[PDB]
């Protein structure tokens, strides 16, 4: 048999498999907005 | 704005509180309630505190405005349900900006109990269903229920 190195370590690296991943944005589960009908004290629907 | 009016009992429409300075909210409860002032002013200065960049004294001074639903007001219980839906929405909102020390439930309890008194007088407000629908997203369940109560809002 061949005396293979135990490849317990990454030096290639997997960075081709890594930066291909586009990372989710899940900071706030309702998508980063406070959902409120009271804090719209203002409205652009008025003129103009 | 930066100073709106606080009406008196006798020779009303005379005194003002300028909001550029920050008075303590508890003495505000006093200087309002020795004057038997209408509940609307409590909402108005709550909005003043909120536009002053305050979310916590804003939400706790209104707890002192939960006592005076119809004190001398001649059926301003519509004004009390408007008061109480603000706490039913902003307790659960301030629970989402939770800190390292308290629990989410440390505000959800007060939100849920006060919502029960909010539904004693009035049912299916445009914010009643919001409070329980946004209550659902916190726990990851009753999610289609939350969507249904939001669609109850559109109908």
């Amino acid at each position: 048999t061949y005396p293979f190195d135990q490849n317990r370590f990454v030096q290639y690296k997997a960075t081709s498999l890594e930066k291909q991943h586009k990372h989710d944005l899940l900071t706030e589960p309702d998508l980063g907005v406070t959902i409120d009908l009271i804090n719209p004290d203002t409205y652009r629907i008025d003129p103009n | 704005r930066g100073s709106i009016e606080i009406p008196l009992r006798d020779t009303d429409e005379v005194i003002e509180l300028d909001f550029d300075q920050l008075p303590e909210g508890d003495e505000v409860i006093s200087i309002l309630k020795q004057e038997h002032t209408q509940l609307h002013i409590w909402i108005a200065l709550a909005l003043e505190y909120y536009k002053q960049g305050k979310t916590e004294e804003f939400v706790k001074l209104l707890e002192a405005a939960r006592i005076d639903g119809n004190l001398d007001y001649r059926d301003h219980e519509k004004d009390q349900m408007t008061c109480l839906d603000t706490l039913a929405a902003y307790y659960v909102q301030q629970a989402r900006k939770e800190k390292n020390k308290d629990n989410k439930k440390d505000l959800i309890t007060q939100a849920t109990l006060l919502y029960t008194m909010a539904d004693k007088i009035i049912m299916y407000d445009q914010n009643h269903l919001l409070g329980r629908a946004c209550f659902c997203l916190l726990e990851g369940d009753k999610m289609d229920q939350a969507d249904a109560q939001f669609h109850f809002v559109l109908n």
